[PDB]
């Protein structure tokens, strides 16, 4: 279980991308842009 | 609505009443679709529901009460089209087309739109009503006539208030305490209750026919 | 792992540290070597680029992992301290046109 | 301008066919029964090409 | 006289029979169901100890409901009055439309017939039609559908087609043999499908415009009309009617779907027999209706342009037909037809069409034969052996088959046990494919090996991509099932998959023709060629092609075509259609000049 102090004090965020089975991963780019 | 056990269960004759609004000939109905009268057999009648203001019509829809050929009978807002129009026909030989209908006659009604009889269906355990190809004898019973009514006098089936004390009091049941057992009591009250809906009473006579008559 | 992904489609987690600027990536539960160090006050938009060779292309699962704060908590100030992932109607997918 | 370049050799065969059809029609109107109209129309339309 | 008959027939609902009376009746589709069982029950169809002494009550109930509805469809108002807005006509049609449900009409059209059977003796065992379901019993259905309900929308049209007509238009294809050409089944079904069905499709011809996305049934109705149109017992009026229906249908569709029909035509038309006249009109009118498609490089704005395969087919068709007429014999009507045909094919073909050196290899000679009309020749596969480097893929698709297998038993409910009892539904095999024995591996190995030798027969260059080499290098139960929810194949590769699935259908047809030899004959309704089947019946070819060639790429092997192009002389200005046409014309006129000089 995540510590409810580290979770309350952290500034680290998350998202996940599921490339669908059958879609070519060689044609998919994931990350951040400005 | 059952009206045979009135001695034990009063009938709700406020939603059972209809007004004979129009009585046109078949041809006249045809032209007026294309573009105080005494009823005669063979005419087309328009029936308006007194409570709702709507018109009896063939719904062009079936409840599937074991009959694939029948249509449901209901009420419709508009008067346009041939769905709201019914034709009255003689039931026995003593009457004939063109002859004026009597107050004590049995009638068969055929919808103009569907050419189906107004049918009493014994199909299910409950008794249904629909537009089918089997005829049912309907007896038109007079309730009231607007022309013969007098303004300011009590007639049958009137919603009224019982002003008891000094035009101030109203015979009223308690308010909405959310308990019907506590609302099932009767008292006198005044003030703003005279414009509320819990001080309103319906006077229903012990008759089925001529139940909208002058109270004596 | 190579070739066979039909176990489950590739899960590429994107982890951002809004206090140090370190941009890490985790693919199928393993951290990748590539990382970025953005400048202070940089506004980063979660983005995915894809050429569609499938009826369904990809997805934007907005969940969480161990010891990491969900995306809605950084996107929305009201939900800053909510550890429960959310997708409020204001967050919608855009495309370059 | 959409295309359709007939080669110089293709035009060579077109001209040769025109000349040779003329040689065919030379003084054989009766032998070609009532179709000499067809030959002269062919010579008209291909001479125009 | 109809507005009186309908009004009199509804007041007494006892005239509609015990099933359409209204109360307790099962309807009309369900009345077409007890009668088609009485015709087989001898205790309820006879006097219980031909029609004169033995009245068939299976043939007597469904002939009653085929005349009641034929009257109820003939009492329908003519539709110009409905167009003008006649109130009584609309009311009568609405009463007639409410009496008989549309689904109770579509099902009866969809009821299958009983076909004659050929025996070991060689005689046709034809069931009695004075006792069983008649083709004229389905003809009143088509009249009611046209006069009362009407066919006014494309989706209901091809729905009714797919569910009721194709199953009936493919039952006359098996009757197109020599012995079955003169059966009363033939004489009645040809009458029905040429007087009710095809004329209805002629009237509903304009509703065939926007149906590109349905391609498998409009490329099958064309075949089930064209190849049946070669029948011998077909009458003059019936042949004229089917000709009219065929060009009416082909006059609406987009040029792309008329590809299988053109492939069928380009081998039968060059024979220039008596039958070839109506294919000649078909091809002509097609090439005038859609000529920019083949001539103009861009073609029609919405329809597009050719795919160079129709373009090469048109060239070979034009040249074969021209040579054939060059070697034919004089006949006025034959040339009066064929001259516009050639003048249209040449005018629709690009005058500079580049004759590709890659002439189509392995051009089919299998199914387009005349006698027997089915000659399956899949290319020899035993002559080529699967390499042992592909044995790893054989094993991988063996586990893949075992996993489809396993998901099926997790669906079914097979329970752990030590014995294989089909009655108790117990089978020891929930073990993984590793624990399977080689022979029960071979119920997977034989299909895989045959499938691979099928593609190897043509020389398909199967090449392992380096990702598969990586797979070789990567080298109380938690199952897992492969999830192919997004895999998609390309366009040319899908076209190649089409023809390899056509080969797997050719093998299927070959096996069922050997077992048809054991049956002693009798063409199965689904034994017609791959181009004649419809989408739903084209299901096993699709599933096999798709899973094998979508699993091949997900395992790494890259498959190519049989071989690579020999040569392409694109700079050659001597290879366009103009070059061949002009030298052929010049040679013929050089001859004609020689003759005229003599």
């Amino acid at each position: 279980r995540d510590d409810y102090d580290f979770l309350m004090q952290t500034s680290t965020y998350y998202y996940s991308v599921r490339i669908f089975p059958g879609q070519e991963p060689a044609n998919v780019w994931v990350g951040w842009i400005t | 609505e059952s009206t045979s056990n009135s001695k034990n269960v009063p009938p709700d004759l406020s939603i059972c009443t209809f007004v004979l609004e129009q009585s046109l000939s078949v041809r006249a109905l045809q032209e007026m679709l294309a573009n105080h009268r005494t009823l005669l057999y063979g005419h087309a009648i328009l029936l308006r529901h007194s409570y709702s203001g709507m018109y009896l019509c063939c719904l062009s829809t079936s409840r599937s009460s074991t009959d694939k050929l029948a249509f449901d009978v209901g009420l419709q807002e508009d008067t346009t089209g041939e769905a709201c129009w019914w034709t009255i026909h003689p039931a026995s030989k003593q009457r004939s087309e063109g002859e004026k209908v009597r107050v004590g006659d049995d009638l068969i009604l055929v919808s103009v739109s569907s050419e189906r009889y107004l049918h009493l269906s014994y199909g299910n355990g409950s008794l249904h009503v629909d537009a089918a190809f089997q005829q049912t004898l309907w007896s038109v019973a007079p309730i009231s006539s607007g022309s013969e009514a007098a303004q300011g006098y009590l007639i049958g089936g009137d919603v009224l208030r019982l002003l008891h004390g000094h035009m101030d009091e109203c015979l009223t049941v308690p308010s909405g305490e959310h308990g019907e057992e506590q609302r099932r009591t009767v008292h006198y009250e005044g003030g703003a209750v005279s414009v509320h809906a819990r001080s309103l009473w319906r006077l229903e006579t012990l008759r089925v026919a001529w139940s909208g008559s002058h109270i004596r | 792992p190579g070739q066979g992904r039909n176990n489950n489609g590739l899960e590429i987690g994107c982890v951002v540290d809004a206090a140090s600027g370190l941009l890490t990536f985790i693919a199928n539960g393993k951290e990748l070597s590539t990382y970025y160090q953005v400048e202070p006050s940089t506004k980063l938009f979660p983005a995915v680029f894809a050429q569609a060779t499938s009826p369904n292309v990809f997805q934007f699962e907005l969940g969480r992992i161990k010891n990491v704060m969900p995306l809605s908590a950084g996107l929305f100030k009201s939900e800053h301290k909510n550890p429960v992932p959310q997708c409020p109607p204001r967050l919608h997918v855009q495309f370059l046109s | 301008c959409s295309g359709g370049h007939a080669s110089n050799k293709e035009k060579e065969m077109v001209t040769s066919l025109f000349c040779k059809l003329g040689v065919l029609v030379r003084h054989r109107i009766s032998l070609f029964g009532n179709d000499a109209t067809s030959i002269v129309n062919c010579l008209h339309i291909l001479g125009q090409t | 006289n109809a507005n009186v008959v309908v009004r009199l027939l509804i007041r007494r609902p006892e005239c509609f029979g015990p099933a359409l009376r209204g109360e307790g009746g099962n309807g009309l589709l369900a009345a077409m169901e007890e009668a088609i069982k009485i015709a087989e029950d001898p205790s309820r169809d006879g006097p219980s100890p031909e029609e004169d002494d033995t009245i068939h009550m299976g043939n007597a109930i469904m002939t009653f409901y085929s005349a009641l509805i034929d009257l109820l469809g003939r009492c329908a108002p003519e539709m110009h009055l409905i167009h003008a807005g006649k109130g009584e006509a609309i009311r009568i049609r609405s009463i007639l439309r409410s009496l008989i449900p549309l689904g109770d009409l579509v099902g009866v059209i969809s009821i299958a017939f009983q076909m004659p059977t050929i025996a070991k003796d060689g005689n046709v065992v034809e069931p009695d039609m004075s006792a069983g379901f008649c083709p004229d019993h389905k003809a009143a259905m088509v009249l009611f559908l046209d006069r009362v309900y009407g066919i006014e929308v494309q989706d209901f049209l091809l729905h009714l087609l797919e569910v009721g007509f194709l199953p009936d238009l493919r039952a006359a294809a098996s009757l197109d043999t020599a012995a079955l050409s003169a059966t009363d089944m033939a004489l009645a079904l040809n009458r029905y499908l040429c007087t009710a069905v095809l004329p209805l499709l002629t009237r509903c011809a304009p509703l065939f415009a926007g149906t590109e996305h349905h391609a498998s049934l409009i490329d099958s109705l064309l075949h089930t009309v064209y190849r049946l149109s070669k029948g011998c017992s077909l009458t003059k009026a019936q042949r004229d009617s089917i000709e009219v229906c065929l060009l009416s249908i082909c006059g609406q569709l987009r040029p792309s779907m008329m590809q299988h029909l053109l492939r069928r035509l380009v081998f039968d038309v060059p024979l220039l027999n008596e039958h070839a006249k109506m294919p000649l009109k078909l091809l002509t009118n097609h090439y005038e209706r859609c000529w920019k498609y083949y001539c103009l490089p861009g073609g029609w704005g919405n329809f597009g342009a050719a795919s160079e395969e129709e373009l090469h087919l048109s060239r070979k068709l034009f040249w074969g037909i021209f040579d054939a007429l060059s070697q034919k014999k004089y006949e006025q009507e034959l040339f009066k037809l064929a001259l516009p045909c050639l003048s249209a094919v040449a005018g629709a073909l690009p005058p500079d069409y580049m004759e590709s050196n890659y002439v189509s290899m392995m051009e089919k000679q299998s199914s387009m034969d005349s006698e027997g009309n089915f000659n399956p020749q899949p290319v020899d596969t035993s002559n080529i052996t699967i390499p042992e480097k592909l044995e790893y893929f054989i094993n991988k698709y063996a586990e893949h088959s075992h996993d489809k297998w396993s998901m099926d038993k997790l669906a079914n409910g097979w329970i752990y046990g030590e014995i294989y009892s089909d009655s108790s539904k117990v089978q020891p095999l929930m073990k993984p494919y590793k624990l399977l024995s080689e022979k029960e591996k071979e119920i997977y190995r034989w299909p895989i090996k045959e499938s691979l030798k099928t593609m190897l027969a043509w020389g398909w260059r199967i090449e392992r991509t380096r990702e598969g080499d990586s797979m070789a290098l990567y080298n109380g139960y938690s199952p897992r099932a492969i999830d192919m929810s997004n895999v998609t194949l390309s366009r040319d590769l899908h076209a190649m998959a089409e023809m390899m699935a056509e080969n797997y259908h050719n093998i299927w047809a070959k096996k069922k023709k050997m077992e048809l030899e054991s049956k002693g004959g009798g063409n199965h309704p689904l034994l017609v060629p791959y181009d004649t089947l419809t989408a739903k019946e084209k299901a096993k070819d699709r599933e096999k092609a798709q899973d094998i060639l979508k699993f091949l790429q997900i395992n790494g092997y890259a498959v190519s075509r049989g071989f690579k192009d020999l040569e392409l002389d694109t700079p050659s200005i001597e290879k366009r259609f103009a070059y061949s046409f002009l030298q052929q014309l010049i040679r013929y006129v050089d001859e004609a000049h020689q003759y005229i000089l003599e």
